[PDB]
């Protein structure tokens, strides 16, 4: 009970994208995760590389015991690049479900969402809307990637019903040319929650523009190292308690905009 | 049993102490097992006031280890002595906890140390010297006898507890200040803190750490506190609790040889929240291969070899 | 070409040069791969007279690194201007040489200087001032700048090629020395040479090596290279050569970021003997990768950062 | 054309005595094998461990392009451990043949040959002694080990014809009871070339009995790091020339009795 901790079973590891891999994982970590935008503390097959990579969780499937994953490499001398070289039946050590992730709970079909993502932020939302989607509430999910090269789950969100998804390139290969905060002006209505996550400058302007809305919740990042709230290596200055460090492992990683100073 | 070691202010029921920096006061790692499984906690790093620490990116990671800048991040005295200490003391009263202390000039490290072995659970303060002195240019004070030795003697006056002073690696000889320190009254000594390092990165061409430079630990360091660690137990003879890239029971007996009483564990718990207890269990069956008695008789044998 | 460099003494056809100790005087690894492919070549030390070197066990391994007690084995002045370095003049004559010259006493060391630079490949001379000097109690020429500055001082006098002082980071500050060392008249710097580390038999509960303490290096000290790479780039206007724990063209790349002009590879060689012309090819494609025109434009941008 | 270095595929490992694992490589390196007695550089795939794993040839077989080792592990912190990990197909990074092995060329069907080996000595004396049998020599093979526990190579000696093959055990678990030298002082003709390798203290005895023979070829271990003759670390003194130091890497593996002190 509360495992914290488990060597989990690769299912399947492919590359979906340029230098991304989607690896579904499975275990009995899968029965304790709940709300949606927790991550995983994963370990290296390096011995060299003690430090744990933090990596969101996409989505998961309790009855499978499985969860989904999205992640980008860096060159041949990172330590992503080594986990993409793992293999269907490789263990992967795994410390989780980590954080705070993305209420849900008061919510009704009545209020109206908007979801904002971007690059390697947009595989969390993913389990968002499908446990918003039960909920039965109108969403509007907009998602921006710097190119079609690096687009990620577009299938997974069209197939959501109550959806509007509308997809920016930086470059225009793909859908609306320009960053995801185009389409962000472009919505008219009344936004009751909006859930994002991506680069920080998309989070930046995501919450200047709606900097007066109490339910708006942001994802952060952070450099990690124990990845559970005692080194104090991911630290955020709290807006609401000046001199109060907000930690994006164990506080977070999703915090509500008044907490936050960008 | 076996793995007891008793040390000046500690009666340790094994030498396992989680490394300060590396396990804040306990109240995180505790959701991930029974804390009474360790020997003793080294908590995070008390300064008079409170401080938020160094400015993001703080840690980095390298071959075998990483690097930190923290800053020294902590709620200060007031509430370390309120809220900290006493949730240890309410959740494991028999669990000793060694209570670094750090601070920027002489009268705040006194100040501390007045006041923190009124904490029932504290038994031993780990003196972090391994800071900058702004009453000296920011040097550190570890790195001036004279300086240390005022310090400690200072610091030796005001404590209710026995006094371990933390010696930093990053010295062209070390010999001088454990000397100094030792007859400047303290109980015994801890080695080593980190090392010195930078990372770059590639795409910016900037530190990677905000702090520029940062504490080097881990795996990589092991042989250099292994060399200082033997250095300086040829020259004191107060004990020496040993630390510095430790992961393995046979980590342990090896600073043992050494001439280490107990063995700190920092770095390590980030990539196995368990591995002080996985050590600790595993310590037994390592010692019997390498035909340990107990590691008390150990400390005498290496004591006596030397 | 992009990869080119201009140093004193040194027309680089790319920055790569195997570290001393590390590749004999190139007549093994010659085997392996065209020699002609690397920049240059520090060569193993030389000392005046012949020296067979501690007794063994002489290395060990660490974590990302190893321990060396070599104890400067070479045949000598006479042997290495007559047999090792004419060698690599008839196989080689367009592959510069970087004569490590090492000693006991200053006398030692001018006589080397005085005699070496008559070898038509040698092109540089890199002091080893990280050896035990006996005129002093065994204390390394490496730790006191005035004795260093002299060592230097009397070193430059006799020396037909430019002189390259190769620094410990055995230090406490190591700035004074690098200030010292460039008003003493140096070219150049390398750095590092290598930290001290110790390891023990867990069996024997003596320490493997048989000179006890020896020379770590390895990706382990990488962080610590950097680190005072930029310290000494900050101080001189002298070119560093760096090195320490050098195992990619990334790794090469940060050294610049670090202000490196060339950078030495050693202990990466034992474990991969193509990793010298491995990482030369690969240099272009990760200096794409990261929007940088030549090596020798980088050495400005990053002088001009600072 | 002499590769020195290949990414070698392993044909199979098992655990053939307590703690010592046969490990059965293929790769074209093998083409290049000639005396017996040479070794090879294993990479551990470990990236904290970066110094090579020196380990003797037991055997080869050229058509099969493949050769077999034989190596005892640590504990689990060793990185002969790691290499036991490896499973059929893997690849590992391997520098070789390295060495002078054993000299086979000047021995014809007269000369009586004596082989002694001990624990972890014994498997490169296995192709020592094919390559010896098809010169028509008798061979007189004696092998001690610590215990029963660690006995290896049996059944492929006495399979060998030409042979007297005894074996001790220092317990008496097997054979004769005692060290391999006892088994050395009962042998009654004029040995003509002995090949010998073990631990220090068997190789010091068997000098030290046979210091009147030039054929007496001695092969011997030491701490490695560049195993090419370039770091200077696996050095013995020259008992020929003093002050000279004999690599033990490229001067050896294998010397002449004349050129050791013990
Ligand atoms: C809460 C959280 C969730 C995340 N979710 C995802 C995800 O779902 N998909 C995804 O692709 N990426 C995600 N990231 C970023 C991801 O952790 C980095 O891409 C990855 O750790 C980089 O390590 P590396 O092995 O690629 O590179 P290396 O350069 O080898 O990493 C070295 C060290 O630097 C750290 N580091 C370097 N860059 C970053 C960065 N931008 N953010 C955090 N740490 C960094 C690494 O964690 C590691 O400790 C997440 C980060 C956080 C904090
Ligand atoms: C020429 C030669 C041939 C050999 N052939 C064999 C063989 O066929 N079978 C076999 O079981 N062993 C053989 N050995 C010994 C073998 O290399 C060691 O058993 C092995 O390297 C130990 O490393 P480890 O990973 O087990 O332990 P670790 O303790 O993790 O090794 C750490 C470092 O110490 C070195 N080291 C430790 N002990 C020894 C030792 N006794 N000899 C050499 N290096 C050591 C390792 O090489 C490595 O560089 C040979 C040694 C040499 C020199
Ligand atoms: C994130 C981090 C924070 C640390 N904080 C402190 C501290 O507050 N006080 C202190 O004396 N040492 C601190 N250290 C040093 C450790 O106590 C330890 O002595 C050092 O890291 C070497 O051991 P290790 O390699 O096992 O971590 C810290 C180390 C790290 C990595
Ligand atoms: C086996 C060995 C031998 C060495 N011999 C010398 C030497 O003779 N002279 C010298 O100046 N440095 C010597 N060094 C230090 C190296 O030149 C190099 O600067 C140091 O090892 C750091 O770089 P690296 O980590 O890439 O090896 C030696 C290092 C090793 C590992
Ligand atoms: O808080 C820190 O940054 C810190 C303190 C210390 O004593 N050692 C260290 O490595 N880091
Ligand atoms: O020869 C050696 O032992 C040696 C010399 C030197 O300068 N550096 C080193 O690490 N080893
Ligand atoms: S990663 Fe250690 S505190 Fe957040
Ligand atoms: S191992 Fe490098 S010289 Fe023999
Ligand atoms: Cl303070
Ligand atoms: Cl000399």
């Amino acid at each position: 009970m509360p495992k914290l901790q488990e060597m989990m079973t690769i299912v399947s590891q492919r590359e979906v994208a340029s230098n991304i891999f989607e690896m579904v994982l499975k275990g009995e970590l899968v029965e304790e995760m709940d709300l949606p935008g927790q991550f995983l503390h994963l370990a290296v097959p390096n011995a060299s590389m003690l430090l744990r990579r933090p990596i969101s969780i996409s989505s998961w499937d309790k009855v499978a015991k499985t969860c989904t994953i999205l992640y980008r490499i860096g060159d041949e001398t990172s330590g992503t690049y080594e986990i993409s070289k793992l293999q269907s039946g490789a263990k992967i050590d795994v410390m989780g479900p980590l954080g705070n992730g993305f209420p849900v709970d008061e919510v009704v079909s009545t209020d109206k969402i908007l979801i904002v993502g971007g690059g390697i932020g947009v595989p969390p939302l993913y389990e968002l809307a499908k446990q918003l989607e039960e909920k039965n509430c109108q969403m509007t999910i907009l998602l921006g990637f710097a190119s079609e090269k690096v687009k990620i789950l577009e299938k997974e969100f069209a197939e959501l019903k109550n959806v509007s998804l509308k997809i920016a390139t930086d470059d225009g290969s793909y859908g609306t040319k320009g960053h995801v905060g185009m389409l962000m002006e472009e919505i008219d209505f009344e936004v009751d929650a909006l859930y994002t996550c991506g680069a920080p400058a998309m989070l930046k302007a995501v919450a200047k523009k709606y900097e007066q809305l109490e339910r708006l919740y942001i994802s952060m990042e952070s450099r990690m190292a124990c990845g559970i709230g005692a080194c104090y290596a991911c630290v955020e200055h709290d807006k609401e308690d000046e001199n109060h460090a907000l930690k994006v492992c164990e506080d977070g990683p999703v915090f509500l905009g008044k907490q936050l100073l960008l | 049993n076996r793995l007891s070691v008793k040390l000046p202010g500690l009666d340790l029921k094994n030498p396992i102490i989680p490394a300060s920096g590396c396990f804040g006061f306990g109240e995180e790692y505790a959701k991930y097992y029974d804390l009474n499984k360790l020997g003793s906690i080294m908590v995070k790093a008390t300064t008079l006031h409170p401080r938020f620490g160094n400015p993001t990116p703080r840690v980095a990671e390298t071959a075998s280890g990483m690097l930190n800048a923290i800053g020294l991040q902590n709620p200060g005295l007031e509430v370390i002595m309120a809220e900290k200490l006493p949730w240890l003391n309410e959740n494991f009263p028999d669990l000793p906890i060694i209570a670094n202390v750090a601070g920027s000039e002489e009268d705040d490290y006194v100040a501390v140390c007045a006041k923190i072995g009124d904490a029932p659970n504290v038994k031993v303060i780990e003196l972090n010297i391994s800071c900058p002195n702004v009453k000296h240019g920011g040097q550190a004070f570890g790195t001036d006898p004279d300086v240390a030795a005022a310090l400690v003697k200072a610091c030796k006056a005001v404590s209710k507890v026995p006094l371990y002073v933390k010696l930093s690696p990053n010295v062209t000889d070390i010999v001088p200040i454990a000397k100094a320190v030792e007859a400047a009254g303290a109980d015994g000594l801890t080695m080593i803190n980190t090392l010195m390092g930078v990372r770059f990165d590639l795409k910016t061409r900037k530190p990677v750490l905000a702090n520029i430079t940062g504490g080097l630990s881990g795996p990589a360091i092991k042989p250099v506190a292994l060399k200082l660690i033997h250095q300086v137990a040829q020259v004191v003879d107060i004990p020496i609790i040993g630390m510095g890239g430790v992961e393995s029971a046979q980590d342990v007996l090896e600073m043992y040889m050494a001439g280490a009483s107990a063995v700190a564990v920092g770095t390590a718990n980030f990539a196995d929240p368990f591995v002080c207890p996985k050590i600790i269990e595993k310590l037994p069956e390592v010692m019997d291969q390498y035909g340990i008695d107990s590691l008390e008789n150990l400390i005498q044998e290496v004591k006596n070899s030397k």
